[PDB]
C-alpha cells in the first residue's frame, strides 16, 4: 500500500478551513492579543535548530 | 521518437475519456518518460493532480497504475496503460497509540466512513495544530488491512512534546510594528487533562500596550465543538496621530476589560457568536478629538451578536470559490428610558455651570450669583452624558469569490456599518467609532476603533476632522459614525505550495459619493515569516486645492482585515 510520506511537517503546514466539528471561531469578541499569519519567532528559532 | 496511441484497459469505474482527460498527453507529442510517470503519479506532492491519487482519494486502496510498451514502429511508441482497482476501502477501527477523548473528538477519519486520503491529511494538520505532539512524526500507520472482506484499519503513531507553549509574533499596520509575547498552557482541566486553553498574553504597539490573561473552553459540554472564550485585560493607549507617527505621552487612557463570549455551529455553514464585555475607561488628560472630560472615566457594557455564513475555497490564504457573510449587531442596555433626567436641560442646571468673589459664577468676567448665566461646562455634562456608554452598532460585511478565467480570481468585497444612540439628545458615544484610511489594521487597540483599510491613502487620513476653525480643535480627529466600502480584486498565483503562497493582486476601491482607490500589490505567505504584502496605491481623490493624493505605499505583514 501506498503510505503516506516519512515527514508530516508539510501536511501541518497547508491551509484549510473550518470543517463541520472544529472549534467555532468567535467574531464577536475583543482581540485575542494574537497577529493571526503573523511573523512567528518559535518556528523561526526551531527552524534554525533543525538546520544545526 | 513520438507517442502513439495512448490507450487504457480494465478501468471500470471511471470511463476511458475522463481518464484521457485526465492524462492530457496526445498523439505526436515527443516521448518523454519522465513526463508520463509525473502524469502518472506526481510522488513528489500529495496533492498533485495525478491518477494514482485520483483513484486512492475516493477509496480504491488497492488500485495500482502500470505501463507496458507494446511497440516501437514509425519512430513511434505505443502503449497500454493497464488498471488493476479492487474494492473500496471502508475503516474499521481507528486508534490512537504513543499519547484519549480529546484526540479522538478531533479525527477526521471515523469509523465506516469511505477511505479518502484528504481526511488522513486533515487529520494530520489537525493533531499538529493541537500542539502537544511532534508535529515531524503524526504517522498514520495501516493494521489489518484485508482487501479478501475490504477493510483497513489505521493506528496513529504519536510522540508527546509538552502541552505548554511559548509564542513571540509581529506584524505592521497602521504604520507601526506591533509584537506579542504569549505563555500558553494548552492543557487546564479542573493540570493535566482537557483541551481548555489558558493563555497569558502581551501586545504592543508605539502607541498602546495590553495586558491580558484568556480562558478558552473548545468543546464545551464535550458533545460539540461550543467555544466558551473569557479574557480579562488591561491596556494603556495613548494619543496616537497616525498621519505623523508622533505620539503624546501625557494624553493617556486605560482600558480594564472582561469579556465572556460564546461560538456554535448552527444550514450548517452558519456560525452564532455572543459576548459580554464590561470596560472601564479611565482617562488620563485625555482633551483630544471629541473629549472634553479628560480627567474622568466611563463604563461600557455591551452584548454583542453576530451571524456569519463561510464557505469559501480550500486555502485560507487564496480561496477560489465561495461567499462569506457578517452580520453583527452590538447593543448596550437602554439606561435612558429608565433614568429620569433630562439630557437637553442640563446645561441650565446650577450643578453644571462654571464656578470658581468665591463661588460665583463666571462667563473669565465674574457674572455674579445668576444661575442662569455663566457657561456651561462642556467636561462635566459630557461626564454627566458619558458615565456609562449608551450606543448600539451594527456592522454588514460580504466576501464574494469567483473564477474568471483560467487561473484568474476575483473577489468583492462590500462592507456598511452604522453606530448611534438611544436618545438623541444623549449623544452618539465618543469611543467605539469608525476609522477610515490607509494599510488597515484589525482591532487590536480595546476601544472599539476599527480601523478600515482603503490603499493608496495615509493611515487615518479620511475619517472625519473638526471643521468648526474657532473651535482651537481644528484638524484632529473624531471619528466616523457611518461608512460603506466597495472593493474589486483581481489575483494571479505564482504558486500554491504549503511552504510558500504567492500572488499577485490589482485592486479597486471606494470608501466613505466615496473616494476611490486604485492600485496593485504582491503578497507572499509563508507559515513561518508569515504573510508579508506590499501594496502601491495611487488615489484619484483629496484627503483647498482639488488636486488628487497620488502615489502611496504600503507594506503591511499578518492579515491586517
Amino acid at each position: 500500500v501506498k503510505s503516506l510520506d516519512s515527514n508530516t511537517q508539510k501536511y501541518v503546514d497547508m491551509q484549510f478551513e473550518d470543517d463541520r466539528q472544529s472549534t467555532a471561531k468567535n467574531t464577536v469578541m475583543y482581540s485575542d492579543q494574537t497577529i493571526k499569519y503573523g511573523t512567528d519567532f518559535v518556528r523561526i528559532f526551531k527552524d534554525v535548530k533543525k538546520l544545526l | 521518437y513520438y507517442f502513439g496511441n495512448i490507450k487504457f484497459l480494465g478501468n471500470t469505474v471511471y470511463s476511458d475519456q475522463q481518464l484521457n482527460r485526465y492524462l492530457g498527453i496526445k498523439k505526436g507529442e515527443t516521448y518523454n518518460g519522465v513526463l508520463l510517470e509525473k502524469r502518472i503519479a506526481d510522488n513528489t506532492k500529495p496533492d498533485g493532480e495525478d491518477i494514482t491519487n485520483l483513484y486512492q482519494n475516493n477509496g480504491y486502496l488497492f488500485s495500482k497504475i502500470n505501463a507496458v510498451e507494446v511497440k516501437t514502429v514509425n519512430d513511434t511508441i505505443d502503449f497500454e496503460i493497464r488498471i488493476t482497482e479492487g474494492p473500496i476501502a471502508y475503516f474499521n477501527k481507528i486508534y490512537v497509540t504513543g499519547n484519549d477523548h480529546v484526540i479522538y473528538r478531533e479525527l477526521r477519519t471515523k469509523p465506516g466512513n469511505k477511505y479518502s486520503k484528504e481526511e488522513l491529511v486533515r487529520t494530520i494538520r489537525e493533531i499538529g495544530q493541537l500542539g502537544f505532539f511532534d508535529p515531524e512524526s503524526i504517522k498514520p500507520e495501516f493494521r489489518n488491512v484485508d482487501p479478501a472482506a475490504g477493510t483497513v484499519d489505521i493506528e496513529y503513531q504519536l510522540v508527546e512534546k509538552g502541552s505548554s507553549q511559548v509564542e513571540l509574533q509581529g506584524g505592521y499596520g497602521g504604520g507601526g510594528f506591533i509584537g506579542t509575547l504569549g505563555l500558553s498552557f494548552n492543557n487546564f482541566s479542573a493540570p493535566m487533562g482537557d483541551g481548555q486553553k489558558v493563555a497569558l498574553r502581551l501586545q504592543g504597539s508605539t502607541y498602546f500596550q495590553t495586558y491580558s490573561l484568556s480562558f478558552s473552553e473548545p468543546w464545551f459540554g464535550g458533545k460539540k465543538p461550543v467555544q466558551f472564550s473569557s479574557s480579562i485585560s488591561y491596556s494603556k493607549q495613548f494619543n496616537y496621530n497616525y498621519s505623523s507617527r508622533d505620539v503624546n505621552r501625557n494624553q493617556s487612557f486605560n482600558i480594564f476589560t472582561v469579556q465572556v463570549g460564546l461560538a456554535k455551529r448552527l444550514d450548517d455553514y452558519f456560525v452564532l457568536s455572543q459576548s459580554v464585555s464590561y470596560q472601564h475607561y479611565d482617562l488620563n488628560n485625555y482633551y483630544t478629538g471629541l473629549f472634553t472630560f479628560g480627567n474622568g472615566a466611563s463604563r461600557n457594557l455591551a452584548y454583542t451578536i453576530g451571524l456569519s455564513r463561510s464557505n469559501k475555497g480550500v486555502n485560507p490564504i487564496f480561496p477560489t470559490y465561495g461567499s462569506e457573510f457578517s452580520i453583527s449587531a452590538k447593543v448596550t442596555p437602554p439606561y435612558s428610558l429608565f433614568n429620569n433626567i433630562n439630557y437637553g436641560d442640563l446645561q441650565n442646571q446650577k450643578e453644571y455651570k462654571t464656578q470658581y468673589n468665591p463661588g460665583d459664577y463666571t462667563k473669565t468676567v465674574s457674572v455674579g450669583s445668576d444661575y442662569k448665566s455663566a457657561d456651561t461646562d462642556v467636561g462635566k455634562v459630557d461626564q454627566k452624558k458619558y458615565n456609562w456608554l449608551e450606543y448600539y452598532k451594527v456592522k454588514f460585511k460580504a466576501d464574494w469569490y469567483t473564477k474568471i478565467y483560467g487561473k484568474l480570481v476575483l473577489r468583492t468585497l462590500t462592507e456598511f456599518g452604522f453606530l448611534g444612540a438611544y436618545d438623541q439628545s444623549r449623544g452618539v458615544v465618543p469611543f467605539e467609532r469608525f476609522y477610515l484610511g490607509g494599510d488597515g489594521m484589525a482591532n487590536y487597540s480595546m476601544d472599539g476603533r476599527e480601523t478600515i483599510q482603503l490603499r493608496g491613502y495615509p493611515n487615518n487620513s479620511l475619517t472625519p476632522i473638526i471643521e468648526d476653525r474657532n473651535s482651537s480643535r481644528y484638524g484632529q480627529q473624531i471619528g466616523a459614525t457611518i461608512y460603506n466600502k466597495f472593493s474589486m480584486e483581481l489575483r494571479y498565483p505564482i504558486t500554491l505550495k504549503s511552504s510558500a503562497s504567492i500572488y499577485a493582486l490589482t485592486f479597486l476601491e471606494a470608501g466613505s459619493d466615496l473616494n476611490r482607490s486604485a492600485g496593485a500589490g504582491l503578497r507572499v505567505f509563508m507559515p513561518a515569516f508569515g504573510l508579508l504584502g506590499i501594496d502601491f496605491g495611487y488615489g484619484f481623490d483629496a484627503l483647498t486645492t482639488n488636486k488628487a493624493n497620488g502615489w502611496e505605499t504600503h507594506f503591511i505583514i499578518g492579515q491586517q482585515f
